């Protein structure tokens, strides 16, 4: 019910001074009003790193002063057992020891036995803390251009990016969340660089008259101290006149590109209020745009601060969905920083679970239902691959206290208390699982229930803030999973603890072996399919649950589940179906058109199986059909994860062409954009089984004939061919398919090479007025697709033939692409970043020699991300491929030393995701000093943030794992 | 068990005074208002302000439910009620089809037993 | 949305009764005053009737605190057997102008007021205000007759029927009387409401039908699983002498069948012996009772059964149910007659032998199905003077061909399908509206 936890806080002032940006340092002092909860607390304890204290003080008394730092390495600097298994359990109890939720110490001023008589008689204090930040490494982020003249006052910023619990490495707290306080917020800024944080500008004129402004913002609304982030320098604009308050701070040289970027949020304001019925709970509302991202979501209170490259500037079409997609996360997760509030770790899941649901409410009402199951699809794709590739992600209740692990899914690392332990791979699928519990919620309690639910909950954080910190009754906006669960119950009471003890309580996909039987083929039985399940490593048994099927042209049946999962189970059956020639269309679906004979249709009044189409279970479902009921999906279905998943399952198997004509039949309505995608995709690999079977003509090129007239187009489509988003995205998309249908002589895509390279000739003016970007992206990754790899027979790598013959022609048109983004530049590079792509596989296929130096030369500082990002993803799988042992140290090396965290952390995941010197397999031999060098940047070098030592600890999941690295 | 509701017929100074009564809300109506049943389950007396009246119990021919509600949207029904207990001011207090009342409470239904009741056929 | 009472949707006794006699069937929704064996009110003399007015505030005022310390909103109050007294709250009576309607709510289930109203056209300025009921807006009628713009009409609404109904007032002289074991109780009313003609949206099952024995055995399934529940030795176990009392029309062979899957017999040395819960049997959770059987399935078979003890008493056998009046008056063909209809796959009788009130003022629910010589000889001067006399205007004279001129004279000495179905729903308005001014009347008579 309450907190665990003693000296109960107030109100605290921050004072930012003398903000340097040559030897870049802080000086400060903060302000703490404390109310202490038992006597004898004298040790009282608050946490930071990277923080030299200059003086504390209470009320004209400095006391003493303990800094130790346990977050650093182990007490012995040369403990030899260097596994993950120790030194899991030892970083996991040093760092909940560095949590001050119990007994602790890492800030313990000792109270006198003069304030010890004071406190035995007044239980009220004040705290005044005088200190310096350095150089910041892990805490703060000074942008600064290198040119250190006169463009470091006109172009440089200051902010900090980090973690939730980042606060600690920014000015000294408690544990940073969970303390509802109050805040007075001191700036000493220069008078154009402004600053940004919470609260109200509640006094600002030209401050203290002499050279420089300062800001106050105070924060009346309380809130945690995990929200507070300070950006300064950027330029204000009001992008007002719909609500008329809301703010915006960006650098300049980008504000016409914020006056087309913010507009649609007033309506995402809307749709949010008509969820929750209220207003925006505040005054104001503050975002800024910054070149750097610690994560890209990032939302803190009345303020969302994350990247430069979400504007999408009027033409840059294909960041349609990406910018108010994350315009709408920072709002969800913010809206749920702000009030409602987790009681420890362990209890966080409820908050981006209802976040995650109310922006996908969000994308039911704006744009693309449809996508919107597609999205419902992408987040079980990334669940069952992710949970199939490790073990589970658990939503606890249930502590180890008493130094218990009582931990299954410790297959890596320590998860039940405690945030900085985790990777980002199990945070997105705990937000993912989030989603979808989220979604059961759905499925078994009603959504106005749940708007009664959501207005409860902020009925209840309202009322319980804005006041004069009402006491012993003021920790009503900590919302946790225990309260949360008992006002459900007390709206609606039903069995959701056994949902929870399911799904929030036993971290487990399920498959589905649901057997399909075919009774009623002028059989005994009626309509009978079989129930079987068995699938170790990482199963669950789930049971009662329902069945859809449909029938030829009939009703929904929906079959009950059991547990015992040997089952058989009936069909509330359809009539026997019989002179279909004359039961042409007897109500299919309302007044949808269709009539085929060409199936088994003998005997067979049945057509689709299905468990759940509004995705209720984490399912991955197995079975088989008559394979002309499959293709009789794709001619139409209501639904779009039955589009995609019998597109799955023919992409697997079979090569009629019959298949291909229905194919083809699809991809020519109004039907969907991505399922057009994946059925080229079909096309794709089922032509690749046309070797030997070749009936058809050589594909799409007739799709491309038939669906697109400029001027009836005489046998070349090419001028203007935009406005419908349907043909963007399907020229987008088709000739990558095109360029992987290959027939096994030399695989010969020569009239699709030639096609391609016909199609690269014919690019249009400023006629389209929407950038001709992306395009000419996916078709110079169609010339990554045309993976040639057996030119070389002998020694063919090293300028013998100037290789030949259509490689060449490719590698002129990188040359062009290269050159042109080099001159023209045109959003980001990312024709760069797909000519760098292609120019890897081109050395995954001998024709450039394996040589690391572009990549290299592109892996530099003063680039942009995307380009560094490719260029780092290139060394990794050339790492992987290639047994380059100096190109690795010097990237542990870069790892250990650049300024910008974000492509340090895609270095280790996807060095993680693509691993060189793998385990058991190891030639390369890692066992020489590559060992003490990665047990050195765990331990040293990597107090920066926490995730990097995170990325760390997966690399020692993938690197000798669970035992010895076979050393000594 | 099942809660047992009927209607209270009085004549209309004592419905005034009984209705004042529960207005003002006090504990003393229940001296204030009494009914005895006599065994024979149809007759009574009801008392106001010890004054008895001679009282019949009638059985409704049409049938009355009885809802509760909070928010005046969603109701609750509560009981069924069927008959009704009139007092009148005249008649035997102790009496040594005539227990069948005709009409509705509302003014609609008037002579609902002659004229609005569809009437079974036999055979 | 219909919520139901937590005592309603669990399936509780006596509010769901589990078997009526013949006396119960013919006092259906009619339940005479008893006297007690025990208690207070069981003995002679005057009782004192004690008031509510102290208790009515103070639940009130709880249920709102309740509310707000939640922290607001909508929240459902009716948990219990004790919550759905008419001790409490506010109440109104409703008093059905059928004797026995076609579908009845039992004690603790939901139903809804909505205020239906059609727009005038132009500026409208909204609905009238009404003491209960939530404001719908309707273009469309959902009765049988359609809506005059600028017409409220107020209704009953639930997942069993619908009804117009009309506010009135409790007379001065009558009082709701609440008694119990305990005492009786008194409290003052003045909202009445005289609910029309049903139009059901529930069907009523036939006797020994399949969907009418389909739900005698899942009730019996759930009724014996709750027994199951509220026995508290471990291994669970009950006896067949408890579901023999409550079910005394069913053989023990038939509760044989129900409980040979889930439960075995342990005999003992005495007439009183155990069905113990298998322990490989996982016995069904509570909302998994709730799927099986419903509140409204109940009711329907509730129907069936009072409906086919009313037919006995009048002399019709089995045999009846080419078909006889009174037959057709029986809810299992009413409500298959107005639901066909209500889905288009036929029309109503409207005037005819179902009339529950019997004089003109309701609806029948019996099905009926949705279904030039000499004029050619006229020679075309003698139609255009024929044209002329019958008063056809000037221009279809003037034109004079002569195949329009004929089609056109047959057609004024004429003077189907769609005055077929206009012809209905003239018929469907008329009783509509007279039955909207009857009810709403406060003519003393």
């Amino acid at each position: 019910f309450e907190s665990p936890r003693p000296y109960k806080l107030t109100h605290q002032v921050v004072c930012i001074n003398n903000i340097n940006f040559q030897r870049k340092s802080v000086v400060g002092f903060v302000e703490l009003t404390i109310f202490p909860t038992v006597a004898n607390l004298n040790r009282i304890k608050l946490n930071s790193k990277q923080c030299r204290i200059y003086r504390v003080r209470i009320n004209d008394l400095e006391a003493a002063f303990i800094y130790n730092d346990p977050t650093l390495e182990v007490c012995h600097s040369e403990s030899k057992q260097r596994n993950l298994n120790y030194f899991s359990n030892a970083y996991a109890a040093a760092v909940s020891a560095v949590d001050p939720d119990a007994g602790n110490g890492e800030l313990c001023i000792k109270v006198p036995s003069e304030l010890w008589k004071h406190v035995d008689e007044l239980k009220v204090l004040k705290i005044h803390i005088n200190f310096s930040l350095d150089q910041p490494k892990g805490g703060l982020h000074f942008v600064v251009p290198s040119v250190e003249g006169s463009m470091a006052e006109r172009g440089a910023h200051v902010f900090s990016c980090g973690y939730q619990n980042s606060t600690r490495f920014w000015f000294p707290c408690v544990d940073s969340y969970s303390e509802l306080c109050t805040w007075k917020l001191e700036f000493t800024v220069d008078a154009a660089m402004v600053a940004v944080s919470n609260g109200d500008l509640v006094e600002t004129v030209y401050t203290h008259d002499m050279r420089k402004k300062t800001f106050h913002y105070m924060l009346t609304i309380p809130t945690a101290a995990s929200n507070i982030s300070l950006a300064i320098g950027p330029f204000e604009i009001l992008v007002d006149p719909y609500m008329h308050e809301v703010t915006h701070f960006c650098l300049p040289q980008l504000l016409p590109l914020l006056k087309h970027t913010t507009s649609y949020l007033h309506e995402v304001f809307e749709f949010y209020e008509e969820i929750l019925t209220c207003r925006y709970p505040y005054s104001c509302f503050k975002t800024v745009f910054i070149d750097e991202a610690y994560v890209e979501v990032a939302a803190y209170a009345s303020m969302s601060i994350f990247s430069t490259n979400l504007l999408h500037s009027a033409m840059i079409i294909d960041e349609t969905p990406l910018t108010r997609r994350c315009l709408a996360q920072s709002l969800a997760q913010q809206f749920f920083g702000c009030f409602i509030s987790r009681m420890s770790w362990s209890d966080e899941w409820v908050l981006k679970g209802i976040s995650g649901y109310i922006y996908g409410l969000w994308m039911k009402k704006t744009f693309g239902v449809n996508e919107y199951r597609h999205w419902i699809k992408e987040e079980l794709d990334k669940i069952v691959a992710y949970e199939l590739k490790t073990g589970g992600v658990l939503l606890h209740p249930i502590f180890g206290g008493g130094k218990e692990k009582d931990n299954p899914a410790s297959h890596l690392h320590f998860s039940i208390k405690h945030p900085h332990t985790l990777s980002w791979e199990y945070y997105s699928m705990f937000q993912c699982k989030a989603h979808l519990v989220m979604r059961l919620i759905e499925n078994r309690i009603s959504m106005e229930f749940m708007l009664q639910v959501f207005n409860k909950l902020l009925s209840l954080a309202s009322t319980a803030s804005s006041q004069k910190f009402q006491s012993h009754m003021w920790s009503q906006m900590l919302v946790s999973t225990s309260g949360f669960l008992k006002s459900i119950s007390n709206v609606s009471g039903k069995d959701i603890q056994p949902l929870i003890k399911q799904w929030v309580d036993q971290s487990g996909v399920v498959k589905f072996y649901g057997s399909f039987a075919f009774n009623r083929k002028r059989n005994v039985l009626e309509l009978e399919i079989k129930q079987d399940y068995t699938s170790p490593g990482t199963q669950k048994y789930v049971g009662p649950l329902k069945v859809t099927v449909q029938e030829l042209d009939g009703s929904f049946n929906h079959t009950l589940q059991i547990e015992e999962n040997s089952l058989k189970h009936d069909i509330p059956c359809h009539s026997k179906s019989r002179r279909n020639k004359k039961k042409k269309i007897p109500l299919m679906n309302g007044e949808e058109v269709d009539m085929d004979l060409s199936a088994m249709d003998a005997d067979s009044p049945l057509l689709w199986i299905r468990i759940d189409p509004d995705m209720s279970v984490l399912r991955k479902v197995e079975f088989e059909q008559a394979d002309f009921m499959w293709q009789y999906q794709l001619r139409y279905e209501r639904d779009v994860v039955a589009q995609q998943e019998s597109i799955l399952a023919l992409e697997k198997f079979p090569t009629p062409a019959s298949r291909l004509a229905l194919t083809d039949i699809l991809e020519q309505e109004q039907c969907f954009y991505r399922v057009r995608m994946s059925a080229c995709f079909c096309l794709a690999k089922i032509a690749n089984s046309m070797v030997s079977t070749w009936t058809g003509p050589p594909a799409m090129k007739s799709l491309f004939t038939r669906m697109f007239c400029c001027k009836s187009c005489p046998n070349i489509v090419k001028t203007n061919n935009f406005m419908s988003f349907q043909s963007y995205f399907l020229q987008k998309t088709m000739p990558v398919a095109m360029a992987l249908l290959r027939d096994v002589h030399n695989l010969c895509p020569k009239e699709v090479l030639t096609f391609i390279l016909d199609l690269i000739k014919y690019n249009d003016n400023r006629k389209n007025k929407f950038s001709d970007n992306y395009y000419r992206a996916e078709m110079i990754d169609a010339l990554a697709n045309s993976v040639t790899p057996a030119v070389s027979v002998n020694n063919e790598v090293r300028t013998l033939d100037n290789l030949n013959p259509d490689v060449r022609l490719i590698l002129e048109e990188i040359t062009r692409f290269l050159n042109m983004e080099k001159l023209l530049p045109s959003y980001r590079h990312t024709i760069t970043v797909s000519c760098l792509r292609a120019i890897r596989v081109l050395q995954k296929n001998g024709h450039v020699p394996s040589d690391p130096a572009l990549f290299k030369s592109y892996a530099e500082y003063g680039h942009f991300v995307d380009i560094r990002i490719a260029a780092l993803e290139a060394v990794v799988d050339y790492t992987k491929v290639d047994r380059s042992y100096e190109e690795l140290q010097w990237l542990l090396n870069m790892i250990q030393n650049d300024p910008v965290p974000y492509v340090r952390h895609k270095i280790l995941n996807m060095l993680t995701k693509n691993p060189p010197f793998t385990k058991n397999m190891e030639s390369p031999l890692c066992n020489e000093a590559l060992v003490d060098q990665l047990w050195k940047l765990m331990n040293s070098g990597t107090s920066h943030d926490w995730r990097l030592r995170c990325g760390a600890v997966d690399l020692y999941f993938t690197l000798f794992g669970l035992s010895r690295p076979s050393c000594l | 068990e099942l809660e047992s509701q009927f209607i209270l017929r009085l004549p209309p100074e004592y419905a005034s005074t009984v209705r004042r009564a529960v207005q003002s809300g006090h504990v003393n109506l229940k001296d204030r208002l009494t009914i005895e049943l006599h065994p024979d389950g149809r007759h009574g007396i009801v008392r106001v302000d010890r004054v008895p009246l001679a009282s019949k119990l009638v059985d409704l021919p049409c049938v009355m439910e009885s809802l509760k509600t909070i928010d005046k949207k969603t109701f609750y029904k509560t009981a069924d009620i069927c008959q009704m207990l009139v007092s009148t001011v005249d008649g035997d207090l102790y009496p040594p089809k005539k227990f069948i009342w005709n009409h509705g409470i509302t003014l609609p239904l008037k002579n609902v037993r002659k004229r609005r009741f569809r009437k079974t056929a036999k055979k | 949305i219909i919520q139901h009472s937590i005592p309603a949707v669990e399936l509780r006794q006596p509010f769901f009764p589990t078997h009526m006699g013949p006396i119960k069937l013919r006092q259906f929704h009619r339940p005479p005053l008893k006297k007690y064996s025990f208690g207070a009110l069981s003995q002679p003399g005057p009782h004192s009737v004690q008031p509510l007015l102290k208790h009515i505030k103070k639940k009130a005022k709880m249920r709102e605190q309740e509310r707000q310390a939640s922290g607001g909103g909508e929240m459902f109050f009716m948990r219990t057997p004790q919550d759905l007294t008419g001790k409490d709250g506010d109440l109104i009576l409703a008093e059905y102008s059928e004797e026995n309607g076609p579908l009845m709510m039992q004690v603790g289930m939901a139903t809804k007021i909505k205020n239906y109203y059609k727009r005038k056209p132009g500026k409208d300025p909204g609905a009238p205000d009404c003491k209960y009921g939530e404001t719908v807006y309707c273009h469309t009628s959902p009765f049988l007759g359609s809506l005059h713009p600028g017409q409220l009409l107020q209704a009953f609404e639930n997942n069993l029927f619908r009804a117009p109904i009309y506010l009135h007032k409790m007379p001065e002289t009558d009082f709701l009387i609440i008694r119990t074991r305990q005492g009786y109780y008194i409290r003052e009313l003045v909202d009445i409401f005289v609910v029309g003609q049903q139009c059901p949206l529930f069907e009523v099952p036939g006797p020994n039908s399949k969907r009418a024995n389909t739900h005698i055995r899942d009730f019996l399934q759930v009724f014996i699983y709750r027994l199951f529940w509220k026995s508290k030795d471990r291994p669970r176990r009950i006896r067949m002498e408890d579901i023999k009392k409550a079910f005394p029309s069913h053989s023990e062979s038939s509760i044989r069948k129900r409980l040979k899957l889930c439960a075995d017999f342990k005999r003992t040395g005495m007439d009183s012996n155990w069905w113990v819960l298998k322990s490989d049997f996982r016995l069904p959770t509570e909302e998994e009772i709730r799927a099986m059987v419903s509140p409204e399935q109940c009711c329907a078979y509730y129907s069936m059964i009072a409906a086919e003890q009313r037919l006995k008493d009048a002399g019709y056998g089995e045999k009846s149910f080419k078909i006889d009046d009174e037959v057709r008056t029986a809810p299992w063909n009413t409500t298959r007659a107005f639901i066909a209809a209500m889905k288009g796959k036929c029309l109503l009788e409207v005037t005819g032998v179902a009339d529950p009130t019997g004089c003109g003022e309701g609806f029948s629910y019996v099905k009926i199905p949705n279904k030039d010589a000499d004029l050619r000889r006229l020679s075309l001067k003698n139609a255009k003077q024929l044209l002329r006399k019958f008063g056809v205007p000037e221009e279809e004279i003037k034109k004079l061909s002569r195949w329009e001129v004929i089609d056109v004279v047959r057609t004024m000495s004429t003077e189907s399908v769609a005055e077929h179905q206009e012809r209905y729903k003239e018929e469907c308005q008329r009783i509509f509206d007279l039955q909207n001014k009857v009810l709403s009347s406060t003519e003393v008579l």
